[PDB]
């Protein structure tokens, strides 16, 4: 999230066993990192190995 | 006041500001782009118009 110069990073890691699909389940997202940066952001890309 | 600290008799021209801009800004935002703003209805490119 990016609100008012503030970049919010929320996370959850889970061990699973599934090959392709998105499972049905429920677990909340704890906040992890706030960054007081201040950029206007319009696009984003992920990066692989 | 900072009159005796930085103001020179030749005119301290290091203190710049954005006077012309297309729109009002959101809170907590900064801008450093220096493109020539079409203050009139004619478009203008290059370095001046």
């Amino acid at each position: 999230k990016n609100i008012d110069g503030y970049f919010k990073i929320y996370s959850k890691h889970t061990p699973i066993n599934l090959v392709r699909d998105l499972p049905q389940g429920f677990s909340a997202l704890e906040p992890l990192v706030d960054l007081p940066i201040g950029i206007n952001i319009t696009r984003f890309q992920t990066l692989l190995a | 006041n900072s009159n005796n600290l930085d103001s020179k008799v030749g005119g301290n021209y290091n203190y710049l500001y954005r006077l012309f801009r297309k729109s009002n800004l959101k809170p907590f935002e900064r801008d450093i782009s220096t493109e020539i703003y079409q203050a009139g209805s004619t478009p203008c490119n290059g370095v001046e118009g």
